[PDB]
């Protein structure tokens, strides 16, 4: 599990699953050196509203 | 395609300080740019190596070599990621005669 990566139970319709979640820097934080702007995420996989 | 469009424009602007360091192109200079739609969102990282193949190409100004084309993910260090419907892909891509 190098950083960003890790093992996740999950308890899947039958059974468990040890899914490993994955996350990772998408597009450079460097947008500007000043700027403010928040890191907005793009979440994938089958996202819901809630 | 927002993020595929602005990691190429960064790793561009990376590749370019990282080979060439005189030059200063993708660093400093307005680009207006423009991608043709049709394909289906899933794919279209696969169209991003080819965005930078462009940039770059502008970049220094010289020819893309003939009768290729390139597709692939990248991940703001040149790696490329797998993409699907390759079967469809390659014999649409014959019919034009496209050899590399």
């Amino acid at each position: 599990t190098p950083p960003g990566v890790v093992m996740g139970l999950a308890w899947t319709a039958m059974g468990g699953s040890t899914l490993f979640v994955e996350t990772s820097l998408r597009r450079p934080q460097d947008k500007d050196a000043k700027g403010d702007k928040d890191g907005s995420l793009e979440v994938t996989g089958q996202l819901g509203e809630v | 395609m927002k993020e595929s469009a602005r990691i190429a424009y960064t790793f561009a602007r990376a590749f370019l300080m990282q080979h060439a360091p005189a030059n200063d192109y993708l660093v400093t200079s307005h680009i207006h740019l423009h991608v043709p739609e049709g394909a289906t969102p899933k794919d279209g990282p696969s169209a991003g190596c080819t965005i930078v193949t462009a940039l770059l190409s502008l970049a220094m100004g010289r020819p893309v070599r003939q009768n290729l084309a390139m597709t692939g993910e990248v991940s703001l260090t040149g790696k490329i990621l797998p993409v699907g419907g390759i079967k469809e892909k390659t014999i649409a891509a014959k019919r034009a005669g496209v050899t590399c």
